[PDB]
C-alpha cells in the first residue's frame, strides 16, 4: 500500500480556538452563522479568524477611523447581509502540506450575485478564514481586500 | 504616421498574435472532437476467410464471407461530459491568453515608437557635439600652427575628434536599428513619424493606489487565468473520481454471412451437418459494465488530482501576490517619472540661461565661437534628456493600464493627442 | 524581527515551496498507481441481446441475458515491476528537486532582508545629501540677493536641488519596493527589522578550495539529480529490452446465462434443439503468450533507450563541470568581498578624518557650514558603501554554503548572531 | 596553443554537442521504429482453460488446450507510410538543430578564448596602476614626514592604495574565472595561449549588406528549420485527412487444439457430441474495414491540422523577419567596431606622445617619477582598450558569419593567422 | 455542433479588384498567366498585387533605376521565364484569421528547377501574391527579396 | 532496414596500447588487475590510461611531492586495496559518438563499501579510465577527483 511522508513537520503555532474543520465545511458554517445571527460583531467571531485578522479588526475599531467600513460589513463586498451562500467545493485535503487555499464564494441576494473571494489557511490543526478579496462589482468601501483596506 | 495609424497597421500584419489566434481557434474547435464520442457511431466491416481443417477434422475446408454494419451508442457515461467541461475551460484559458497577447502587442508597438523618437533626438545631439569638437580641434590646430601649445594638445584634440566620430557612427547605427525594429513589429518601413508637442503634453496625477488594486484584483488577466486553471483542476478531480461509476451502452447490427463447406469428409453421408448457409442476423442489444476493485487505480488517481488541486491553489495565491507587487511598483514608477520630469525641465531652463549668457558675452566680445558652441551642445543634451524622460513617463502611463488589465486602443488614442508635429527618420535627412 | 523569525514565518506561508511539496507528494503517490496493475483485477458485466434471423433462418428470434464476474491476475510480467522501479526513481528525483527549492527559498529570503537594509541606508544618505544641497542653494540665493554672482549660478543651484529631490523620491520608492518584495516573499507586512552590529561582525577566511570541491562532489543536489537521471535512463534501457520477454496470466470467471428462442421455425418439428437454456459456467484457465519478430520494434526501442542513456551521461558530465566551476567562482568571490570590505573600511576612516578636520575648521572660524555639511554627506556615502559590502559578504557566505549543498537554518542561526539593533523601515520615520 | 588546437580539442571533449548527436541518432532510429509496424507481425500463443458446468449443464466438465501461431500483415493502410514520412521530417529538423549547436559551439569557444586574453591584458594594466598608486602613497608619506601636508592627505592616499589592491584582487579572480570557463568548455587546462599579432591584423570592409541578405535567405539554419516545420505541418494535415480511407489486412493462423470432457452427464448417451477432440486448423482470411460518420472526429481533427498549418506559417514569417533583423544588426556592428578601432588607435597614439613628453621632462629635470609612472598607467589602459576593441571586431566578424548560416572551421583558419606570440595565463607568471 | 468566432473583426482595406479565391489557386493562376503572356508587364497584373507592390513597381519603373531588373523578370530568380510551375499545397484556410502564408513553388524549366518562395496575404476578402524571396542558386540580380531589392 | 550515420568522423589520436573493448569490461579488467597484484604501479597501467593520466602521474611521481598519496592508492578512496569490485551494468554503446561515460563502480571491502565513480573516454577505438571522482566518505587524501588532486 505504502504511504506518503509529509514534507513539513510543524505547520502550527495556533492561538485561538479552532472549529472542527473542512474548508468548504468551515466556510459554510461561518456563512450560516452570518445569515442566522445578524450581529457581525468581531468579539464572537474569534474562532473563525486565524490569528491576527481579529487583532487587526480590534486595532482598526480602536483607531476610530474606519467606522463606516466596520459598521455596514467588513466580510462582504455588499453593504447588506446575503440571502444565500454557496462556497466552492473542495474534495478534502490530503495530509497537512496545504495552505493558502482560495475559494470563490457565491453569495446571492434577492435576484443578485457578486461571487466574492476568500482565503483559507491552516494555522495549526484547523481551517481558518482570511483576506476576503471583495471580488465583485460595486465594492462597499475603501478598496482591495479587507486586509489591504485596514492595513497601514 | 501617428501612433494610431501605426497600431492600426500592426494589428493586421503582426506574425506573433496570429499564432495565438490560430491556437485559440484550434482549442475552440477541439470541443467538437471531445464531444464526438458521445454522438452515435456506425461502422462497416467485410471479411472473407478460408479455413483448412486437419487431424481429426481432416478433409474439411470452409469458406465464409461476412459483411456487418454495426451502430453503437453510449447512454450513461459521465466521462464524456467531464471531458467536455475540461475542453470548455481550456478554451476559456486560451482566450484569456489571447487577450493578454493583444495587450502586450499594444505595449510593444508603443515602446518601439518611443524608442525611434529617442534615437532621433540622440542622433541630433551627437551631431551637435561633433560640430563643437571639430571646432575645438581647429582652434587647437591653429594655436599650434602659429605656436602656442605643444604637439600633445593637438594629439589629444585629434583623439577626442575621432572618439566623437565613432560615437556619431554608433548613434546612426542605433537609429537604423530602431527604425528597422519598428518595421519588423509592423511589417512596413516608416519614413516619417509624429514627434511630441511640448505644450500639449501635460503631466497628470495618478489615481489612488487603493482604487488601482480594487480594479486590478478583478480585471487583471493573470488572476483570471489562474482562477480558471483552479477550476480546471477541480474538474480534473471530479473526472478522476468518476472512475467509481458504471457504464451503459446500446448496440445494433446487421450481418450477412455466406458459408460453404468442401473437402473429402464433407463429400459423404453428412447430409444435414454440411450444407451451404446463407445467414442474416439483425442483432440488437444493450451492454452494462460495473468495474470493482482494481488495486489502487481510482484511489491513487484521485489522490494525485487532489495534490494537483493544491498546487493550483498555491499558483493562484502566488499570482495574486505578484499582481499586488506589480501594481505597487507601477504606481511608484509613475510618481518617480513625474519627479524626474520636473527635474529635467529645471535642468533645461538652466542650460538655456547659460547658453544665452554665452551668446551675449560673445556678442559683446568677451567670448569665442567655441564657447557658444559648447553651450549649444549642453543645451541639446538637456533637451534630449527631457524628451527621453517624457517618453518614459508616457510608457509608464501605458504600463500601469496594462498591469490593471484594461489596455486597449482608446488609451493609444488618448496618447495620440500629444503627437502632432511630424519629422523624418532618415539618417541622412536628420544628419547628413 | 530578526532573520530567524522572518525565515520561520516564510517557511509557513510561501506559495512557492508548498507547490513543490504538492508535486513531490503526487509523484510519491503515483507509486501506488504504478503498482496497481500487479494486483488482481476483478469486474462484473451484464448483457442483454435480442437477435433476429433472416434469409435461411427466416422468422427465428433469440433473446439472451448474461451476467458475468471475471477476475484476472498476471503471473510473470517484468514490465510492471520495471515501471514500479521507474516510479520510485521519479519520486526520488522529485524529492531532490524539493530540497533544491528549500535551499533557494532560504537564499531568496536572506537576499530580500539584506536588500531592505541596503535601501534604508541609501535613503538615509540621500536625505543627508538633500539637506546639504538645500543649504547650498540657500547660500547661493543669499549671495545673489546681496549681489555677488550672476543668475546662471542661481539657476544651476536650483537645478541641482531639483535633481536631489528627484533622487530622494526615487530612493523612497526603492525602499517601498524592497519592503513590498519582502512582504510578497513572506506574506506579512514588516514594520521593523534587525540591523547590523559592527562589533559582533567578523570576517573569517574560508576553507581551502580543495575541501570545498571534495564536499560538493558528494553533497551537491544537482549532481545527485543528474546521477539519479542516469540511473533512470539505465532502468529505461532495461525495461525497453524487457519487451522480448513472454507473458502469463490466470483468469477465473462465473457466468449465468438465460436464453430463449421463438418466432416461427422454433415452434416446429425441432422439439428438443430449440429450448430455453439456463447456463452456469465457472470457467477458470491460464493464458501464456510469447511474441515473435515484429519488424524492428523492440530493436529500435532498445537503440533509442541506449541513445537516451548516452545523453543522460553527457548531462551528468556537464553538471559535474558546472558544479566545479560554480564552487571555484564562489570561493574567489568571497576573497573579493573581503578585499572590498577592507578598502571600504579604510575609505570610511579617511572620510571621518576629513569630516573631523572640517568640523575643527568651522569651530575655529576658517570654514562655513556648507563645507561640514558636504563632509557629513561624504561620510554617510562611505558608511552606506561599507554596509552594502558587509551584506554582500554575508550573502557570499550563504552562496558558497548553498554551492556546497549543505544549506539549512543552521547557517541562518550563525548569521543571526551579528544582528542586534532593530530599526524601523517606514519611509516617513527615517526621512521626515 | 592557438585557436586551432583549442577548437580541435573542444570538438571531441564537449558534453553538450554529444547530447545533440545522441538526439539525432534517436530521431534517425525512430524512422526504423515507425517503419516496423508496416512489416509483418507474427506471434505464438498458448491457452489452457478448464470449465465446470452448473444448473442445466449439471455435472459437465471440459478441459481445452490450444496453441496458435498468428501472422498478420496490412495490405492497404496509408497511415503507417504517413507516420514514416513524419519521422523522416522530424529527423531532418533534428539534423538542422545539430548543425545549429555546432555553430554555437564554435562561437562559444572563440568568445571564451578572447575573454581570457582580455582578462590577461586587464590584469597587466591593473598591476601597473598598483605600482603607480603605491609610489604616489610613498610620496605623500614622505611629504608628511618632512612636513608639507596634513594627515588627511596620508589617509586619502592609503584609501586609494587599498582601493587599488581590491581592484587587483578582482582582476586576478576575473582571469581565474575566465580560465576556468575555458577549461569547462574544452575539458582541459591551458597554461599558455597565443596572443594577438598587431602587425598582421588588418581590418577589412565587409561585403554589401544586400549580398548578406541574399546568402542568408537560402543559407540560414533557423529559416530552414521553420520551413521544414511547415512541411511537417502539411504532412500532419495529410495524416489527419487520411482517417476517411478504408483499411485492409491479411491474417493467417496455425492452430492445434485438444479438448477433453468429463462429468456425470458425459457418462451418458451423448455418444458423438461428448468426446475428446484433436483439431488442427490452417486459417487464412482477409479483413476490410471502412468507418462511416463518427460525429466530428476526423473533420474536427482536419480543422485543427489546418489551424496548426496557419500557426506554422506565422512562425515561418516571424522567423524570416527575425533573420532580417539579425543580419542587419550584425552588419552594422562591424562598421561600429571599425570606427571604435580607429578612435582607440588614435587615443593610444596620443597617450604614447604624452608619455614620451613626460619621460623627456623627467630626464631633463622638470618632472618627478610619479608623473612618468602615471603616464605609463594611462598608456597601459589605452593599450588594453585597443586590444579589447580588436577582439570585439574579430568576434563581430564571427557573429556575421554565424548569423549568415555558414560558420565552420575555415573562419577559425582565417582568424588563426593573427595569433603569433604565446603568453602564459598563470597570474603569478603574468604578474607576481 | 458549434462554430468558432473569428478573432479579428474587419481585416479589410482593399483598393483594387480581387480574384475569386484560393491561395494556391491564385498562385497557379498567376504562373499560368506568366507563361501564357511573354510580356511580364505590370499594368495587366493589377488585381494580383494588393496595395503596395503595384505602387512600388510603378515607382521602380518611373525613377529609371531598376530598368534592367524589371525588363528581364521581377518575379523569379532567373532572367528567362520558366517552362512550368507547381506551387505548394495548402488545404484551404478556416475563417479569416490568416495572413502572411509562405509557399514554396517548384518551377521547372528545361531539366532545371529553383524552388522559389512567395507570400500570400488576405488584404480584405481575397488572396494576393506578394514579396517573392528568390530562393535558389544563381540569383537573377541585386540581392535579397523583391521588396528589399526595389526599396530605397 | 537502414542504419544510423555517425555525427563525428575522427574521434582518434590514440598513442598507447588499448584493451579489447567494453566500458564496463575495461573497468572490471582494471579492477581485477589491481586486486590480483599488490603493486599499483603506474608504469604497468599504461593501457588503461590514454595520454593524460599516465604523463600526469609520472610527473607527480617525479616531483616527489605527493609521495604519501601516490604510495597508498591513487585510484581508490580507501588507503588500502578493495576486496571486490562491481561496476554498474552498461548494455554496450552504439556507434562511436559517445565519450565521458560516468560509471559508479561499487567497491566491497571487509563489511565496508564506498561506491566510487570513474569516467570512460574513447580516444581512438578503445575505452580509457579517467577522473575517478572519489565518491565516498573519508577519502584517502587531497580532495575532489584524481585530476583535481594532482593538478597544480
Amino acid at each position: 500500500c505504502t504511504t506518503v511522508t509529509p514534507a513539513y513537520k510543524d505547520n502550527g503555532t495556533r492561538s485561538g480556538p479552532c472549529v472542527e474543520g473542512g474548508p468548504d465545511n468551515v466556510a459554510q458554517q461561518f456563512y450560516d452563522y452570518r445569515i442566522l445571527h445578524r450581529s457581525n460583531d468581531i468579539t464572537a467571531l474569534r474562532p473563525y479568524l486565524s490569528d491576527k485578522l481579529a487583532t487587526l479588526l480590534s486595532d482598526a475599531s480602536r483607531d476610530n477611523n474606519h467606522r463606516e467600513l466596520l459598521t455596514n460589513d467588513p466580510f462582504s463586498s455588499r453593504t447588506t447581509l446575503p440571502d444565500s451562500a454557496h462556497v466552492a467545493s473542495a474534495s478534502t485535503i490530503p495530509n497537512r502540506d496545504a495552505r493558502n487555499i482560495p475559494l470563490r464564494v457565491d453569495l446571492k441576494q434577492g435576484d443578485q450575485g457578486w461571487q466574492d473571494e476568500v482565503l483559507m489557511i491552516q494555522e495549526g490543526q484547523c481551517w481558518v478564514i482570511d483576506d476576503v478579496r471583495y471580488l465583485g462589482g460595486s465594492v462597499h468601501a475603501t478598496a482591495g481586500t479587507l486586509r489591504q483596506s485596514i492595513e497601514n | 504616421e501617428n501612433l494610431m495609424q501605426v497600431y492600426q497597421q500592426a494589428r493586421l500584419s503582426n506574425p506573433e498574435l496570429r499564432k495565438s489566434a490560430a491556437d485559440r481557434d484550434a482549442a475552440f474547435e477541439k470541443i467538437n472532437e471531445a464531444r464526438s464520442p458521445l454522438l452515435p457511431q456506425l461502422g462497416l466491416g467485410a471479411d472473407y476467410t478460408y479455413s483448412n481443417g486437419y487431424r481429426d477434422a481432416n478433409g474439411i475446408n470452409s469458406n465464409a464471407t461476412s459483411a456487418s454494419l454495426q451502430l453503437t451508442q453510449s447512454i450513461f457515461d459521465m466521462s464524456k461530459w467531464r471531458a467536455l467541461t475540461l475542453q470548455e475551460k481550456a478554451a476559456g484559458i486560451q482566450d484569456v491568453t489571447y487577450q493578454t497577447d493583444q495587450q502586450t502587442l499594444i505595449l510593444n508597438t508603443a515602446t518601439a515608437y518611443f524608442n525611434v523618437l529617442n534615437a532621433i533626438d540622440v542622433l541630433s545631439y551627437t551631431q551637435a557635439q561633433k560640430e563643437a569638437i571639430y571646432r575645438q580641434l581647429d582652434q587647437t590646430t591653429q594655436r599650434f600652427n602659429v605656436g602656442l601649445v605643444a604637439i600633445t594638445d593637438v594629439q589629444n584634440a585629434r583623439a577626442q575628434y575621432d572618439t566623437v566620430l565613432a560615437n556619431e557612427v554608433t548613434a546612426r547605427n542605433n537609429l537604423d536599428n530602431a527604425v528597422e525594429q519598428l518595421r519588423q513589429i509592423t511589417g512596413n518601413y516608416y519614413p516619417e513619424l509624429a514627434a511630441l508637442n511640448v505644450e500639449n503634453f501635460k503631466t497628470d496625477k495618478p489615481q489612488p493606489v487603493n482604487a488601482l488594486l480594487k480594479e486590478a484584483e478583478k480585471r487583471n488577466l493573470s488572476l483570471l487565468q489562474a482562477r480558471l486553471s483552479q477550476d480546471l483542476a477541480r474538474e480534473q478531480i471530479r473526472q478522476a473520481q468518476d472512475g467509481h461509476l458504471p457504464t451503459l451502452d446500446l448496440t445494433a447490427s446487421t450481418g450477412i454471412s455466406d458459408t460453404s463447406y468442401s473437402g473429402s469428409k464433407t463429400r459423404g453421408a453428412a447430409g444435414t451437418q454440411y450444407d451451404d448457409s446463407n445467414m442474416g442476423q439483425n442483432k440488437v442489444g444493450l451492454s452494462f459494465s460495473l468495474p470493482i476493485y482494481q488495486g489502487g487505480m481510482v484511489n491513487s488517481q484521485v489522490k494525485q488530482a487532489q495534490y494537483n488541486f493544491v498546487g493550483a491553489s498555491e499558483q493562484l495565491e502566488s499570482a495574486h501576490r505578484s499582481v499586488v507587487q506589480t501594481v505597487r511598483s507601477s504606481f511608484n514608477n509613475i510618481n518617480a517619472s513625474i519627479s524626474s520630469i520636473n527635474a529635467y525641465k529645471q535642468a533645461v531652463v538652466s542650460a538655456q540661461s547659460s547658453l544665452d549668457a554665452m551668446e551675449a558675452g560673445y556678442s559683446v566680445g568677451t567670448r569665442t565661437i567655441v564657447d557658444v558652441l559648447d553651450a549649444t551642445t549642453t543645451l541639446y543634451n538637456a533637451k534630449q534628456e527631457l524628451a527621453n524622460a517624457r517618453y518614459n513617463y508616457l510608457i509608464n502611463q501605458l504600463n500601469i493600464k496594462s498591469a490593471l488589465g484594461t489596455l486597449n486602443e482608446q488609451d493609444l488614442l488618448a496618447l495620440n493627442n500629444a503627437l502632432s508635429k511630424p519629422v523624418s527618420t532618415n539618417p541622412e535627412n536628420v544628419a547628413p
